């Protein structure tokens, strides 16, 4: 696997006119999935990461925006990175996006980390773009290969025993971190349960405790739920994504929770900026914003 | 070792028609407290 050649071609369009595709071969992409799958399974499903680190929200196939994020935050291994999922769907270039992230995962397995989003699910990305992009630019068999790889992604991460990171949010079924560790891989995302909630649940200001989610999947949770969770597990901050926010980031429950969204001008239906949380060695969190003109 | 928040940083302004490595305005970089 010539990883340097793959990364080189992916980064080659850095200074070129935006929009152009990077068409890797079927075997190169299949190799990325196979090796990354091995690393995902060798590493814990509940990651224990250390600062300094940069945390990113949804990317959603916006590959040239991802390059801009790296241009701002620093290309690996200059900075450590933790992505919160949703790399495919909605965007026009989900293939380039996931391939670079998988390549970086293989290239820097201890300084680059990728969490599973709700769009890293076969039932979901079948609908919102990734399947069509695979069928158009490659084949259906390759899409299934991506699925097998996505099923091995880690679900959550904890930074310096203080910052809990996941794609969606909390779960009514979550009393101990051990419940997360007990989740066996490879696995699909169920319509109900702990795993489902961690990728689908959302915070809600108008909800006392737990409520039904308007998505028809998982739940919503209020500020009190967040507070009780942090105190129980000796945490200070919940860091998640899953929802588009105008300023790229948005606090919840008196800065006890933050939502990150790193895809600016989200699929041409929003004028939102993208953001990224930089965490230094003293766990001081700063927000680097990628703002469209 | 508790979680704190730093000062607001100037956003990196970009043009969608311009190359990824050439932003309109370079954004702020997190600095010590």
């Amino acid at each position: 696997l010539n990883l340097d050649s793959i990364i080189g071609r992916l980064l080659e369009v850095q200074g070129s006119r935006p929009g152009k595709n990077v068409q890797l071969t079927e075997n190169e992409i299949r190799g990325l999935c196979l090796k990354s799958r091995e690393i995902f399974l060798s590493q814990p499903i509940l990651l224990e990461l250390e600062a300094p680190l940069k945390i990113c929200g949804d990317i959603h196939g916006q590959y040239y925006d991802l390059l801009r994020l790296f241009e701002y935050g620093g290309f690996p291994p200059e900075s450590n990175y933790l992505f919160l999922g949703d790399y495919v769907d909605r965007g026009k270039q989900s293939l380039e996006t996931i391939c670079l992230l998988l390549a970086y995962k293989i290239k820097y397995p201890e300084n680059f980390f990728l969490l599973r989003g709700n769009h890293e699910c076969a039932s979901i990305n079948r609908i919102y773009g990734f399947y069509d992009e695979c069928k158009r630019r490659y084949n259906i068999k390759l899409w299934k290969t991506f699925t097998d790889c996505f099923n091995c992604l880690p679900i959550a991460a904890i930074v310096d025993e203080k910052i809990f990171c996941c794609h969606g949010g909390l779960s009514p079924d979550l009393q101990s971190m051990e419940q997360i560790r007990r989740i066996m891989r490879p696995t699909d995302v169920p319509d109900q349960g702990l795993l489902c909630d961690l990728l689908w649940s959302d915070p809600d200001k108008d909800v006392q405790g737990w409520g039904e989610n308007d998505r028809g999947v998982s739940f919503t949770f209020g500020a009190e739920v967040v507070a009780k969770f942090l105190h129980k597990h000796d945490l200070d901050l919940i860091c998640r994504a899953h929802q588009v926010v105008e300023d790229g980031y948005e606090f919840f429950a008196k800065r006890q929770l933050v939502t990150l969204f790193s895809a600016p001008n989200y699929c041409g239906e929003f004028d939102n900026a993208g953001a990224m949380m930089s965490v230094d060695e003293t766990l001081m969190c700063s927000f680097q914003i990628l703002k469209p003109a | 070792k508790r979680v704190t928040f730093g000062e607001d940083l100037s956003p990196e302004v970009f043009d969608e028609s311009l190359p990824a490595n050439t932003p309109l305005r370079k954004g702020g970089t997190p600095v010590c407290k």
